[PDB]
């Protein structure tokens, strides 16, 4: 359960990505590939060399979700409805593969935010990236 | 893996009386229908839409008796399941795009199965052994991922 | 989500379960304890030999606790709130135990209910031991 | 565990620049903060309750400071840390009672901090070279439990 004070964290850490989320969302991308080899397994028909417009579009429009997530944080549920209707019925991606994923964009998040990435700010991100997942996986089974 | 003696033995003895093909069908439709996302590989085995329609898909269980067929033949021998499974471990990498989770959903799917198969013959030390030899399955099928 | 074919099934196979609710709590952890060695770590002060009382025991609580999850399905963050405050704030066992805890669980009950297991009643339990998880974990952090 | 000689070359020149005090700290710390549940081994270190309680506890910093110092001599044997760690392995199953879940946690706390401590240097392949080692030290440490 995300408590205000959680929210708060949220708000602020991703406010300060702003206008770089999509660069962050590739990055993350990135490293989950090279860290976790067996994720590369849902992207056959990708090019996930280094400098890949497909990974570079692909992580913007998973920015782009979790920016939808984070100003309607109360409300995640709804809007993400269409997302977990995609993840569970169609790309049927395994749920371990969500945590490897959080992982990656937590660490993107340290490399970039020095000053904004706390021991407090890390645990409400971490929070939030796991209530995100859940969702994402609700419609599984 | 690391069996003993005794391990191999209850391992072995429990085996000789599984119906391959029975079993195979039965852990793979399991599978399926325990955990509904592990159909992505299958699209085109049919109809799947229900409990029934994944039990009794020809297809399901053809591709069951095919996997538990190794498996089984991966039993003779537990001492080298890396060298044993090496190539099929790159095929099922770099053609088939099988995510190595899924060889440990089917590893537990399996145990139920023999546990549901076999009642109070499958003890909780027969388990034991099997949970590892499952383990290690799963483990020489995903070595060659990269 | 618990659809209500779930606890249609639920509830019949552990109406079959019955008297032997503790008994079979109690093979689940032996089995637990054998297969996954690590669990033993959160037990260091029972004597956990076969038969032990302590062990039979602390089988029945969790059936107990069980029964009562099956009993309160509609509202079970509710009926499970001291048992989830224990574990989040006492107990403070990480979270892939459950999952260990409820693969011995669906085993045990397999190697018992011949009649009763078919894939259908498989997969409803495994999402009502997956849902008990969820609820017994939610207020680690 | 088996390294390639760029991997090994990342790892290495990124560590001497670790003040192994200081982050050994800020690890340690961070996994308090963010896996509340890992406080159950440290009852006897103080106060705990709020995020600045556990950065500033000296005893936190100084058992941080334990931690990576043992961490880091398992560095100079890569390939062989399994026998590196046996007798640190059994303390932590036989007299500590600690789930080796915790050693994983641990090790992606401490690859997020490298991450914040470092920025840029951190790479991509610098973080897949240091997951690999993480992977490989949790699994040394939980090699003798029984
Ligand atoms: C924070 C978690 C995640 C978020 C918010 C997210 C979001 C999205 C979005 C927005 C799309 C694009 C859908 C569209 O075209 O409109 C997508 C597609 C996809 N996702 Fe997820 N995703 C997440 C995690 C995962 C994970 C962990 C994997 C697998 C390792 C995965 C694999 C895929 C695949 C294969 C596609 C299709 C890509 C394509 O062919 O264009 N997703 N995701
Ligand atoms: C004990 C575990 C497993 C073993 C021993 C195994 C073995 C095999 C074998 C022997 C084949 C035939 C390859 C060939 O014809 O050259 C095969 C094919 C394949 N396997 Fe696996 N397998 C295992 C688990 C899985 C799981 C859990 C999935 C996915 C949910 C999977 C999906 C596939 C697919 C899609 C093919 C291709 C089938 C076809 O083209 O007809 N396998 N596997
Ligand atoms: C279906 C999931 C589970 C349920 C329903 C459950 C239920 C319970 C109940 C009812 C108690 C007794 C509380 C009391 O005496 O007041 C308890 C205690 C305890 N549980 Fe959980 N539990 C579950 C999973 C786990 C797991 C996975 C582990 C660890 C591997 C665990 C470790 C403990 C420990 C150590 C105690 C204290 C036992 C004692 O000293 O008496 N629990 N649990
Ligand atoms: C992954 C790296 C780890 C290494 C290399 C390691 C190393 C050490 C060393 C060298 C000692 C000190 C023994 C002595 O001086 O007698 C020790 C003690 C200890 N470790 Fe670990 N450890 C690791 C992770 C963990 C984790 C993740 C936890 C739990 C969250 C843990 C909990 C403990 C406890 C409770 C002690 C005893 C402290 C005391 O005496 O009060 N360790 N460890
Ligand atoms: C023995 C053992 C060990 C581990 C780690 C996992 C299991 N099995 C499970 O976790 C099964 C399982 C259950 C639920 C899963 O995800 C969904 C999204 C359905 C969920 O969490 O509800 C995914 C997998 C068994
Ligand atoms: C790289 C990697 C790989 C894996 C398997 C897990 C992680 N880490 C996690 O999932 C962290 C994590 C997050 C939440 C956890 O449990 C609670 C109950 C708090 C939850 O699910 O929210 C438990 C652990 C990271």
């Amino acid at each position: 359960v995300l408590s205000p004070a959680d929210k708060t964290n949220v708000k602020a850490a991703w406010g300060k990505v702003g206008a770089h989320a999509g660069e962050y969302g590739a990055e993350a991308l990135e490293r989950m590939f090279l860290s976790f080899p067996t994720t590369k397994t849902y992207f056959p028909h990708f090019d996930l060399s280094h400098g890949s417009a497909q990974v570079k579009g692909h992580g913007k429009k998973v920015a782009d979700a979790l920016t939808n997530a984070v100003a309607h944080v109360d409300d995640m549920p709804n809007a993400l409805s269409a997302l977990s209707d995609l993840h569970a019925h169609k790309l049927r991606v395994d749920p371990v593969n969500f945590k490897l994923l959080s992982h990656c964009l937590l660490v993107t998040l340290a490399a970039h935010l020095p000053a904004e990435f706390t021991p407090a700010v890390h645990a409400s991100l971490d929070k939030f990236l796991a209530s995100v997942s859940t969702v994402l996986t609700s419609k599984y089974r | 893996v690391h069996l003993t003696p005794e391990e191999k033995s209850a391992v072995t003895a429990l085996w000789g009386k599984v119906n391959v093909d029975e079993v195979g069908g039965e852990a793979l439709g399991r599978l399926l229908v325990v955990y509904p996302w592990t159909q992505r590989f299958f699209e085109s085995f049919g109809d799947l839409s229900t409990p029934d329609a994944v039990m009794g898909n020809p297809k399901v269980k053809a591709h069951g008796k095919k996997v538990l067929g190794a498996f089984s033949d991966g039993l003779a021998h537990l001492d080298n399941l890396k060298g044993t499974f090496a190539t099929l471990s790159e095929l099922h990498c770099d053609k088939l795009h099988v995510d190595p989770e899924n060889f440990r959903l089917l590893g537990n799917v399996l145990v139920c199965v023999l546990a549901h198969h076999f009642g109070k013959e499958f003890t909780p030390p027969v388990q034991a052994a099997y949970q590892k030899v499952v383990a290690g399955v799963a483990n020489a099928l995903a070595h060659k991922y990269h």
